[PDB]
């Protein structure tokens, strides 16, 4: 097929980003970790309020008991079942909300992964392509120095992508734990690498030496005698 | 607008820090409770009250069989048990939205506002350090690299991160309660989570971090090399240049690197108290720290940088060989020169900036004006004759500021003149009596080429705005270059690198003054431009622009006969732009569409 | 478990008297209270006790024995 180029592919993404942003999932103000928090929360409640209702009940309808005090009893009874009614009432909310979602977003993670597919195709040629010059590789400090810099960013993004990817190719908590990692605000965060892989590929880094250009000097070292010309291999790599 | 240097940054960092020491979040929370379940709890925790409430009251009004009322407690303590367990969960929402986020909304939003009042103070630096870095290509220069890179992404990561979320959280603590949104919420966590990780005592923390970078700085690092000497290194062993100074430049990375650390421990300050650990006053480590970075640059690097500062580029042009052009740039009586910029978008186009000086060469920003020179490439540059070019490197005595500047080629034979005036760095005066002047025997000669001569270009000052005791002209490449020597040094060691009050200017970008009344919008009132419909407005696009509409414009009322002027506005869309005369159009620019704000820059002249 | 011990006994007793009627209104309330109070400390307490002696009793033997194998 034709490869459709980096604005080919970024637009590919940005696609299936919008797609997801246009899902609408069970609309509640709360997010997954509230609803599933509430909704053990409820449930014990709920548990709970029900034993006791059972056990108030059996002692109004072990009769022998005054007239009068039945009665207060029974407003007892009928007070704590309102109450279990509109406990039940949430925990109903909750149950019919999260029976919205997952079929919302299990839908949204299948279809993700589809797009997806088709796009690594578009640059499936170029693992090989790209293959094919390591083969032909043999040193800077400079060379050195970006390797250094760089592999801890793209090695986690590589993996978190990967793993994405093996994780919605068999579809839940493996998912989710994932998720909230990749989200996670901690100094050591996913966007925290995201953007210091940005910061190395374009030389906002103290010194200023891009990734690019020290790529670049490599596959120029005139050692290197695969198909192509420097600007292909390079913007290969790019 | 006065840059207040490093002594400036650090102390306006230490007041916010003061403010935040001040807060008190008296009174239990994780911050794990949802704020959501507010009306959730409240209802539950209601109803199940009044129950046990009920229940309690029948109890204790006796007449009840003995085994009956034993079951009745023991339906009691049930409920209570879960009452209870409620009522804590209930608790700590009540007391986060009452006590807490009103004392941390409103501390959090003075933390956003003195911290946007700092970082505009050094934004002038993010744009003059990048300058620096697309003009860059030993093991103790890998190994500074090797030892600060960790750190610096580190700090500046959860800086940004930081200033980002505490813009973005809702300040108005009322904005929590009741009808609380997803975002709003999620505003708040993000950032008592980012508060968790930079505070949380292990290996990898903030504070390590801090630490090092400081090591690192100083040249506390087994070797002894700092960062500031390897800083230099780099700076000095510049093939292709930048403007300003050795010392300017070097100094520029001095600031930045301070700044970074003072924010990172306003930080550090504003997280603890987020999370509600034990105050520590950072400020004098802070202080201790940054005091250090300032004498190792001082004592150990200073003393071996150039106060020369250079044109940065270069220009083919072709001038006269049949004009004798004199140029003069003088400064008015109390005034002093502070800097060029050659440039050549609406022609050749020599601007000379002068103002009054403040004591220790510092500059009286509103003292300040410019003066632009038409055709300098008649001056600099021959077209088919070779010219000549009087070289000599003027250099006046310790005191001494250059007030006046004259060029004179006759015949393509070009000199210069310089005059500059006694100067007291204790009041800032200029002493108009004591005068010494100095000219250009020993010359070089340029052959003329088809194609042109490499004139000067760019900005020919110091980083910061400074007055100059030494100028001259050097040539090669066929190539001119215009030279300064900047009194950035002596004004450094009175004012900042001595902790004492310190007003600094920074090089401008392009123009600083129009004939234009209100030439720069900020505001709603737009002074002396006038506006006529509701058509035309003030945007608020960041930075404010007058907007028009239909039919809606704004005017305003107006130069000497039979002169060239330069127009140059920043505009977006579609606009029409008239210099008209009620009869005449001096100036027209239609036809121009554009999607953001570009820059147009143009000339006009019975 | 002395605390409990303690707090079990003491609400127990004060429960007995509460539920052989007899008493002041007014006062069979405050002393409601006063269980309540005493009720909610004793729970709070059992809770921690509960998870000490089940890390004891059931968890500890069941990985003692699985550490002790895998070690091996």
């Amino acid at each position: 097929d034709y490869f459709n180029g980096i604005y080919g592919f970024a637009t590919g993404i940005k696609d299936i980003m919008g797609m997801i942003f246009k899902t609408d999932t069970g609309g509640s103000n709360l997010t997954l970790d509230e609803i599933l928090k509430n909704q053990n929360l409820l449930n014990d409640i709920s548990g709970k309020l029900d034993g006791i209702n059972g056990d108030l009940g059996d002692l109004i309808a072990q009769g022998n008991l005054n007239s009068e005090l039945a009665k207060e009893l029974l407003k007892i009874s009928n007070e704590q079942n309102q109450m279990l009614n509109h406990v039940n009432a949430q925990l109903n909310a909750i149950n019919s909300t999260l029976n919205i979602y997952l079929p919302k977003i299990t839908s949204m993670l299948n279809e993700v992964m589809k797009q997806n597919h088709v796009l690594s195709l578009q640059i499936e040629f170029l693992s090989k392509q790209l293959q094919e010059i390591s083969d032909k590789l043999d040193l800077n400090v400079l060379i050195n120095s970006t390797l250094t810099e760089i592999t801890p960013a793209y090695q986690r993004i590589k993996y978190v992508n990967e793993k994405f990817d093996e994780l919605t190719s068999t579809v839940l908590n493996e998912l989710t734990e994932l998720a909230k990692s990749v989200t996670k605000n901690d100094m050591d965060s996913f966007e925290f690498y995201l953007q210091t892989f940005h910061d190395v590929m374009t030389g906002n880094n103290l010194f200023g030496r891009s990734a690019l250009k020290t790529a670049s000097e490599l596959i120029t070292k005139e050692n290197v005698t695969t198909r192509g010309s420097e600007i292909g291999k390079v913007y290969n790599f790019l | 607008d006065y840059f207040n240097g490093i002594y400036g940054f650090a102390t306006g960092i230490k007041d916010i820090m003061g403010m935040i020491f001040k807060t008190d979040t008296g009174g239990n929370l994780t911050l794990d409770e949802i704020l959501k379940n507010q009306n959730l709890l409240n209802d539950i925790s209601g109803k199940l009250d009044g129950i046990n409430g009920d229940l309690g009251d029948l109890i204790a009004q006796g007449n009840l069989n003995s085994e009956l009322a034993k079951e009745l407690l023991k339906i009691s303590n049930e409920q209570n048990q879960m009452l209870n367990h409620v009522n804590a969960q209930l608790n700590a929402i009540n007391s986060t939205l009452n006590i807490y986020l009103p004392k941390i909304t409103s501390m959090l939003n003075e933390v956003m506002k003195q911290n946007h009042v700092l970082s505009l103070q050094i934004e002038f630096l993010s744009k003059q350090l990048q300058e620096i870095s697309d003009k860059l290509d030993n093991v103790l220069i890998n190994s500074t690299l090797t030892e600060i890179t960790p750190a610096y992404q580190r700090i500046k990561y959860v800086n940004e991160k930081f200033d980002e979320l505490t813009s973005t959280v809702e300040k108005n603590p009322k904005s929590y309660q009741d009808n609380v949104t997803k975002e709003v919420i999620e505003n708040l966590n993000e950032l008592t989570e980012l508060a968790k990780s930079v505070t949380k005592n292990d290996m990898d923390s903030f504070e390590f971090y801090l630490q090092t970078f400081h090591d690192v700085m100083t040249g506390n690092n087994l070797f002894g090399r700092s960062a500031l000497k390897t800083a230099s290194e780099l700076i000095t062993k510049e093939n292709v240049t930048t403007r300003g100074s050795e010392i300017g430049k070097v100094y520029n990375f001095l600031i930045v690197l301070t700044s970074l650390q003072a924010k990172a421990f306003l930080t550090l300050t504003a997280c603890r108290k987020l999370l509600g650990l034990t105050d520590i006053d950072y400020t004098q480590i802070m202080n201790h720290h940054i005091d250090g970075q300032k004498r190792e640059f001082r004592i150990n690097i200073l003393p071996t940088l150039s106060n020369n500062f250079s044109n940065p580029s270069y220009s083919k042009n072709r001038g006269s060989d049949i004009d004798d052009p004199i140029v003069v740039l003088e400064a008015a009586p109390g005034y002093a020169l502070i800097g060029f910029e050659i440039l050549n978008d609406p022609l050749p186009i020599l601007k000379g900036y002068q103002a009054r000086l403040k004591p220790n060469y510092q500059v009286d920003r509103e003292s300040m004006s410019e003066t632009i020179y038409g055709d300098i490439h008649k001056l600099f540059c021959p077209k088919q004759l070779e010219q000549k070019y009087y070289i000599k490197d003027i250099e006046f005595p310790e005191g001494y500021v250059i007030t006046k500047i004259v060029f004179e080629k006759r015949l393509n034979q070009l000199g210069y003149e310089v005059t500059a005036n006694f100067y007291d760095p204790s009041t800032g005066s200029i002493d108009l009596n004591k005068v010494k002047v100095e000219s250009s025997d020993e010359y070089s000669i340029i052959k003329a080429e088809t194609d042109g001569i490499y004139m000067p270009l760019g900005v020919v000052s110091e980083t910061f705005l400074t007055p100059i005791y030494g100028f001259g002209l050097t040539v090669d490449n066929a190539a001119i270059t215009l030279t300064g020597k900047s009194y950035l040094r002596e004004s450094l060691l009175e004012t900042d690198l001595l902790n004492n009050e310190t007003y600094l200017i920074a090089s401008p970008d392009g123009y600083i003054s129009s004939i234009v009344e209100n030439w720069n919008i900020t505001s709603d009132n737009t002074g002396s431009w006038r506006a006529n419909n509701n058509n035309a407005f003030v945007d608020k696009a960041g930075s404010s622009s007058l907007y028009t509409h239909k039919d809606g414009e704004f005017s305003q009322f107006i130069l000497k006969p039979k002169t060239n002027y330069v127009i140059q506005y920043v505009i977006k869309g579609r606009p029409a732009i008239y210099l008209k005369n009620n009869k005449d159009t001096l100036f027209e620019d239609t036809k121009n569409n554009f999607s953001d704000f570009q820059t147009v820059t143009k000339k006009f002249n019975v």
